[PDB]
């Protein structure tokens, strides 16, 4: 699994499976967090998230 | 109908390019997506690519051309204007083109940067952690005498946590955190001890494929002010060592608030330079 990513400013909102909202820096961060941990998601309209970013939970 | 981004009069390297000094006779690498070759203000002379089935004179990404452009794109009549147009630029493709990276690519990336004489690397890229080879390999490119740039990260401010990634985070690493044109932090922009300075990271106008342009936002466009900054410096004083280069672009930065959201401030390369 892919361990690094551009550091491209790009914030994308994800739904989890647990149906909590996470922003995360860029689509590459929401794939590592998938891949790596196995993470299960779906985007969502950025109005869903809160305005601040999230690390992988 | 050459653009000026921002971005180079705000770091006054418009000041000294108007000295005659544009990073003549310096090698910087780009440790990136690969940088499309064939776009007309960028000459690539070389470099390598460390992803399978993928040449390093391609990119299939956009973001490493974008980082590249702003570190070297040509001056010409037209297009757009980098901080270091004369510079050696050097692709070395260590992320896929959906930007992607491993820990081995990077470090070979960074590996043969060391070896084949680069002054400077760019590295527009991070992870929440690190590893010993990538710490070996940043400690080996700084004490061979590369002056090592990278990105703090994107992951702004939560109290007193500290954001930045690695390799920034990395002591032989110049972190670079991010401005906007009124040379106001970008809320994004990671904060830490290890913040050491910053460069214009919002609104960044740069080449991007195919043969056009692109406004990005990042640590990643701040990163390449400061590589091409350290080449400028590099070209008006040949002699000097990587320590050298990195502490004249810390001591001689515009103070703009606590070390923690700004490292030592905005460079300012005419100062830098002098």
């Amino acid at each position: 699994c892919p361990s690094i990513c551009p550091l491209i400013y790009a914030p994308v909102c994800v739904e989890d499976s647990n149906q909590d909202f996470y922003l995360f820096v860029n689509e590459c961060e929401v794939r590592k967090c998938g891949c790596e941990a196995g993470f299960v998601y779906t985007f969502v309209p950025r109005e869903m998230c809160k305005a601040t970013t999230s690390l992988c939970p | 109908a050459q653009t000026v981004p921002y971005g180079i009069p705000l770091i006054k390297a418009d000041k000294v390019q108007a000295q005659g000094f544009k990073g003549a006779n310096v090698k910087v690498a780009v440790l990136d997506t690969g940088i499309q070759a064939s776009h007309p203000d960028l000459n690539v002379v070389g470099g390598a690519s460390f992803v399978a089935g993928e040449a390093y004179n391609t990119d299939g990404n956009g973001h490493g051309t974008h980082v590249a452009g702003t570190v070297a794109a040509l001056d010409n009549t037209t297009g757009v204007l980098g901080v270091a147009p004369s510079v050696s630029l050097y692709a070395v493709k260590v992320l896929n083109s959906s930007g992607s990276g491993s820990y081995s690519g990077i470090v070979s990336g960074i590996e043969w940067a060391t070896t084949n004489g680069m002054d400077v690397i760019n590295m527009s890229l991070g992870g929440a952690s690190g590893s010993t080879a990538m710490k070996q390999a940043v400690d080996n490119a700084y004490a061979r005498g590369v002056v090592v740039v990278a990105a703090a990260g994107n992951s702004g401010s939560s109290g007193n946590t500290n954001t930045i990634g690695y390799p920034a985070k990395y002591d032989s690493v110049i972190a670079v955190g991010a401005v906007d044109s009124n040379s106001n932090r970008a809320s994004f922009s990671s904060v830490g001890a290890e913040l050491e300075v910053m460069a214009p990271g919002a609104g960044v106008y740069s080449t991007y494929p195919t043969n056009t342009y692109a406004t990005l936002n990042g640590t990643s466009m701040a990163s390449p002010h400061v590589a091409g900054a350290a080449a400028l410096i590099l070209s008006k004083h040949p002699n000097l060592s990587a320590s050298q280069v990195r502490n004249r672009l810390s001591s001689t930065a515009t103070y703009l608030g606590s070390s923690f959201y700004y490292g030592k401030g905005l460079i300012n390369v005419e100062a830098a330079a002098q």
